[PDB]
């Protein structure tokens, strides 16, 4: 029988900026909100912090600062607001989700002090739990009176009334549980952890647990990144306490027009000059690969791979992969760990991984029992970490079988479906791979089928777009070279780089031109054709045949060169090109 | 004065204020400038700075440093509210000295030094999530829902067992998240082991950093920690107030230290004997001299001890380097493998010796295991992240830790899945392995993957492959029978600090002359490998070898005569490892 003036202040003004807030129009927007909320399976409301400190900013920072306490009232409020509204169902569950807040923390920022608080972060999902009911307003009895212990919450842990509802009698100890009339929402917790770009260099990122409830439980999934609203809560284990960040609403992790508009002037211009700049196709390869001689296919074929071709899904539901897999098979050494390594110290997104690894994910998502709950959990494995990436996967020769076949699920895919021990769950997963293998018996045989130098299965050498092959060569000129490159570097420690354009405007560049969805031009249609004539003409002897799955990659390839100088079209320059990669890609037997 | 102490407050204030202010080689109030432009609201202190200043002040600081920090703060706020005595920060500056009295026998600590500053070197091992400490705990009346709030009940809560509005029985319950809470870290470390003469049981302690200052030291950095060392009592049992006689106890830490050498006599000494033209050899000799007729392993070694320069490709976009040398030695059992080892990680700082069997009592992995907290304990290659890790018995191992060895070799850190995230700990080591053949002897005419059924690729990734066996010559016998006998009936130290001083002053640089040479080497050898071909890690290994050479020559540029003797022993691992 105790108020709090605070809450009950901050729920009455809450409940104002429901009922007298309204959009730039001059309507309530939530009253829309709620009137699209009346359905079923709709009970979060989405709201606007920016606009409620609009309303009363005492309002918002009050909640800000107490949103854990004033949170219960925010949903009594809704309450109110939508039970008179509309024929609502009389008790179905109703929440808040707050946004619009700029309050971004790292998660090296969280502390007791921001318990309660509200507060927004950012970071990367790790492993997904199962759904779970739980109680929030536990109904008890206790078993002498008999007296109806109602409505005792739980402060996430199996709480039994303190003593009996009866003054009279003081059991105590015998408080029976009323299944039915005890309030329940559904929770699931999740794992997560810092991006990679907040993160050190060297420092294990800051595993947080998170609590999942109302439309928040299947809003994210396993190894995606994702931004999360709501408020960090200490949670008593076996006085002992733990963190979790109960999020209220979850975001995912951040137009041509938009980059372009909230790209700076300078960075506009170098990108606009990067646009108009022809010969970038090489220009760009030199730059990015500065401790390189030579195998400059292996360059262009990887920077097409970095850009790729504009993804299709078609009337019928289908995907159409818009990236693309590239292969490569050299002898050893023969820098293709340096090749990753450049790729993913250069990308974000790019992850780096070995076939050997032999982590439990598979370098895709596992289910696992929990090491204390004993619970199975989606552990998202790297690949799907690399959601909307790339994967810099070295050992590829010396993979696993369980991960080859996963793997050959995912590509031929683009998606993961995980099935065991009851739970299931799919993920997708749009990511170009990188595969780094050695020939078999280490040295590359051009004399022997491609099928005969690797051991991957058939299956695989169709799903990846490209294969380029690395040989040992006698010739001197290049050993020199090479040498040349190498001690000019060790020797000119720094400087011995020669980027004509910086890394950052690289990626600036390819950020801007992943913006764009280049299209084909009936000419270009007709060049492809024309081109896939030759290649059909051609018939190989190739250590691969020529199928359909040649084409796909052709234009997949088009659509990355289009993509390259920013065009909203396809031209025959780029197919003529595409052409010359991938015919120059078929390795004829050498026998 | 405060009882129990020699400490007045405003004199004690003053005397540091002027501390603060007046002082040589007046660095506080730049830094303090420094503070007001970052806001960072700390104010890190060599305490051998007081002492240099005021030697009472220190030893009163020593005697009594939770009484005087607030003092500390209390001087500097002022200050920092004297000089730009307009500001924002969300807190005031605040004060964490450091470097006062080195103590480092931690395995020699008296009772005497309960609450006075001490600071230690030493490795942290194991570490915690930040345990959130309650400092008020808020209640409320489970009949009348009458709010209140308890705070600082001495460590423990004391329950209400009563409301303050209907006065009824035991109802008010605490409120979790309405109460206060601070942060705490728990982390578990262990004595600096070079620090320990016996060693004999290496000492650990506890710490305790409390609301600030968490997480800034990762498990395995070897440290320099500064704080108030703590005795508490324990209770018998939590439901009695019982206690024991004895006292468990622990540092709350004040300041984290990451991390001249000798007098100058020593750096004149090695600078004088370095002139020699025989020191390299005379080191090699004069190295592991229990071992006779052997100097192309004793000088691939010593090269490893130097270790190739340091080097920073991250503004080439082409990562890490392995400035470390890795050597494998291959030989019959019997040939002084294992001693080799023992001698080599006897010698070196911060070395580990661990079995390539799994039966090794460290183990060469990291994992994670209940306390009962899943903490992650470390691996002997991330124990020795910097040092070197003499593996012994290196053929026989598990096909996964050689999995583990690839990639560390590869890059020089550690990749652990630890429950679901993911830990890179880098490990910069240097691996001397030793293996020995499979069966009895070593039969020719089989290669080294024969005579050890090893991956070709991990030892491709070693620089030099020493093979090492016994003759049938009873000449070799007769003369090294004749050595054990005379020993039956230089110094190591000169030779440590003389490695010590080249680590940390001397850095090896390519001179056109070792670059020019290095090329003519490498396309000599790839015009032999024209007709095993070379590859370019093996430039890799010979540009490392030349810069140990330099650094041996102490030259801080690579010369030629380091490209020659590294084309030397390169081509004698060649000739070693050559076989038809
Ligand atoms: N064609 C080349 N041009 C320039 N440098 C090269 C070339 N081939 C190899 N290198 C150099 O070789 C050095 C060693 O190669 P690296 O360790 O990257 O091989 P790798 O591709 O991982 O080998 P593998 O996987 O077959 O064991 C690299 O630093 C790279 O500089
Ligand atoms: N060339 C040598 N010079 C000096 N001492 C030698 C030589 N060869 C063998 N010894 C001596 O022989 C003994 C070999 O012991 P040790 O355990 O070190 O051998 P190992 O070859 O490493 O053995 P294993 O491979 O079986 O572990 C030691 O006394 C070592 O001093
Ligand atoms: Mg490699
Ligand atoms: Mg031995
Ligand atoms: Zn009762
Ligand atoms: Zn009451």
């Amino acid at each position: 029988e105790v108020r709090d003036e605070v809450a009950e202040k901050c729920q009455k003004l809450f409940l104002d900026f429901l009922e007298e807030f309204q959009s730039s129009d001059g309507e309530i927007k939530y009253l829309q909100l709620a009137e699209e909320l009346i359905r079923p399976e709709r009970n979060t409301l989405v709201v606007s912090f920016v606009d409620l400190e609009q309303f009363n900013q005492q309002l918002s920072t009050t909640i800000q600062e107490e949103f854990y306490r004033v949170y219960p009232y925010l949903c009594r409020a809704l309450k109110t607001f939508v039970k008179d509204r509309k024929e609502i169902p009389l008790a179905k569950d109703f929440y808040v989700a707050f946004q619009d807040l700029p309050t971004r923390h790292k998660i090296r920022e969280l502390t007791s002090s921001r318990i309660g608080l509200l507060t927004r972060i950012s970071g990367q999902v790790v492993r997904t739990h199962p759904v779970h009911p739980e109680l929030v307003s536990g109904t008890f009895l206790c078993l002498d009176c008999q007296t109806v212990i109602r409505d005792v919450e739980q402060q996430f842990k199996y709480t039994q009334p303190n003593i009996c509802r009866n003054p009279v009698c003081a059991n105590r100890r015998r408080f029976l549980l009323d299944t039915n009339k005890s309030r329940f929402v559904d929770f699931q917790k999740v794992r997560i952890q810092e991006t990679q770009a907040e993160l050190p260099r060297g420092s294990i990122p800051r595993s947080l647990e998170v609590i999942l409830r109302a439309e928040a439980v299947e809003s994210a999934q396993a190894g995606d990144k994702c931004d999360f609203t709501g408020t960090l809560i200490v949670v008593p284990d076996v006085l002992s306490y733990r963190l979790v960040f109960l999020a209220c609403c979850v975001a995912p992790t951040n137009t041509a027009e938009s980059i372009k508009n909230q790209m700076t002037v300078k960075e506009w211009e170098k990108v606009f000059e990067m646009s108009q700049d022809k010969n970038l196709y090489h220009n760009l390869c030199t730059s990015l690969f500065p401790t390189i001689h030579g195998n400059d296919e292996v360059k262009r074929g990887v920077l097409l791979m970095l850009f790729g071709g504009v993804p299709k899904t078609t009337g019928e539901g289908t995907s159409l992969r818009g990236d693309i897999n590239v292969c490569i098979v050299g002898d050893p050494s023969t820098a293709k760990s340096q090749f990753l390594k450049h790729v993913e110290e250069f990308s974000p997104r790019a992850v780096y991984t070995s076939g050997k690894a032999s982590s439990a994910a598979g370098l895709t998502a596992a289910v696992v029992r929990d090491e204390e709950s004993h619970e199975f959990v989606i552990e998202a494995g790297a690949l799907m970490l690399a959601d909307n990436g790339v994967c810099c996967i070295d050992e590829f020769d010396k993979m696993d079988v369980r991960d080859q076949v996963a793997i050959h699920e995912a590509m031929e895919q683009q998606t993961i479906s995980i099935t065991k021990a009851g739970v299931k769950a799919t993920l997708n997963a749009r990511t170009s791979i990188l595969a780094a293998a050695n020939p078999i018996s280490g040295h590359y045989d051009r004399s022997k089928s491609l099928k005969q130098n690797i051991n991957l299965s058939a299956p695989i050498m169709s799903r990846f777009d490209l294969f380029f092959i690395l040989v040992d060569e006698c010739n001197e000129v290049t050993d020199y070279a090479i040498a040349r490159r190498i001690v000019d570097l060790h020797s000119r420690i720094e400087e011995s780089i020669d980027r004509v354009y910086s890394l950052d405007d690289i990626r600036r560049y390819l950020l801007f031109a992943r913006q764009f969805k280049p299209k084909i031009s009936k000419e270009s249609e007709d060049f492809i054709v024309e081109q896939y004539k030759h290649l059909r003409q051609r018939d190989g002897k190739s250590s691969w045949r020529i199928t359909v799955r040649q084409l796909e990659s052709m234009i997949r390839l088009s659509e990355a060169m289009a993509r390259m100088h920013c065009c909203d079209e396809v031209q025959p320059k780029h197919v003529k090109e595409a052409f010359r990669l991938l015919n120059k890609s078929i390795i004829r037997v050498e026998t | 004065v405060i009882w129990g102490t020699d400490v007045n407050v405003a004199a004690c204030k003053e005397n540091f204020q002027r501390f603060l202010q007046r002082f040589i080689d007046p660095l506080y109030m730049q830094r303090l400038g420094e503070i007001n432009v970052i806001g960072e609201p700390f104010l890190n202190v060599n305490c051998e700075h007081i002492k240099s200043f005021d030697k009472n002040l220190y030893r009163q600081l020593i005697s009594y440093p939770q009484e005087v920090i607030p003092t500390f703060d209390m001087a500097v706020n002022e200050i920092f509210f004297d000089r730009y005595p307009d500001s924002i920060l969300e807190h005031q500056i605040q004060v964490r000295p450091f470097n006062a009295l080195k103590t480092k026998n931690m395995r020699n600590l008296n009772p005497e030094d309960i609450d006075q500053l001490i600071t230690i070197s030493g490795m942290v091992i194991r570490t915690s999530q930040l345990i959130p400490e309650m400092q008020e705990a808020f209640f409320q009346c489970q009949v009348c829902a009458h709010t209140t709030r308890v705070e600082m009940d001495r460590g423990r809560i004391a329950e209400p067992s009563v409301c303050g509005r209907c006065h009824t029985t035991h109802s008010m319950a605490l409120i979790h998240n309405r109460s206060l809470f601070s942060d705490k870290q728990m982390i578990k470390l262990q004595e600096s082991p070079e620090d320990m003469p016996a060693g004999q049981t290496p000492h650990t302690v506890i710490l305790f950093a409390h609301n600030d200052l968490v997480d800034k030291v990762q498990p395995g950095d070897r440290v320099n920690v500064t704080g108030i060392y703590r005795a508490v009592p324990i209770r018998v049992n939590p439901r009695v107030s019982n206690v024991k006689s004895v006292y468990k106890t622990h540092i709350d830490v004040i300041h984290y230290r990451k991390t001249k050498l000798f007098s100058e006599k020593r750096v004149e000494l090695l600078k004088e004997l370095s002139r020699k033209p025989d020191i390299y050899e005379r080191l090699a000799s004069a190295l592991a001299p229990s071992i006779y007729e052997h100097e192309d392993i004793k000088k691939g070694i010593l090269l490893q001890l130097f270790g190739g320069t340091r080097k920073d490709f991250s503004h080439t976009g082409r990562g890490k380097f392995r400035a470390e040398i890795n050597i494998l030695l291959c030989g019959d059992p019997g040939t002084s493998k294992s001693q080799l080892l023992q001698y080599v990680y006897n010698l070196v700082p911060r070395g580990q010796y661990t079995s390539g069997k799994g039966s090794s009592a460290v183990g060469l992995t990291a994992y994670v295991m209940k306390d009962r907290q899943l903490v992650l304990q470390t691996g002997a290659l991330v124990l020795s992240d910097n040092g070197i890790c003499c593996i012994d018995e290196f053929d026989k191992m598990n096909e996964s830790t050689r999995s583990v060895l690839h990639e560390v070799m590869e890059q020089q850190t550690l990749s652990i899945a630890k429950a679901g995230i993911i830990c890179q700990l880098n490990a910069r080591t240097s691996v001397l392995a030793a293996a020995n053949p499979i069966e009895s002897q070593w039969n020719p005419k089989k290669t080294t993957i024969e005579n050890i059924q090893l991956p070709h690729t991990l030892l491709s990734r070693f620089d030099l492959i020493f093979l090492m066996l016994d003759p049938q010559d009873e000449a070799y016998d007769r003369r090294l029978a004749h050595h054990l006998v005379a020993l039956y009936y230089l110094d190591m130290a000169v030779l440590k600090d003389y490695i010590a001083y080249a680590h940390s002053t001397i850095m090896p640089r390519l001179s056109e002359e070792a670059s020019q040479a290095l090329i003519e080497a490498y396309v000599d050898m790839r015009k032999i490998g024209s007709s095993v071909s070379a590859y370019p890690r093996q430039l890799e290994s010979l540009i490392r070898l030349a810069e140990a050479h330099a650094k041996v020559r102490l030259s801080n540029k690579v010369e030629a005569i380091d490209v020659e003797e590294a084309k030397r022993l390169h081509r004698e691992a060649l000739k070693q490892s050559a076989t038809d």
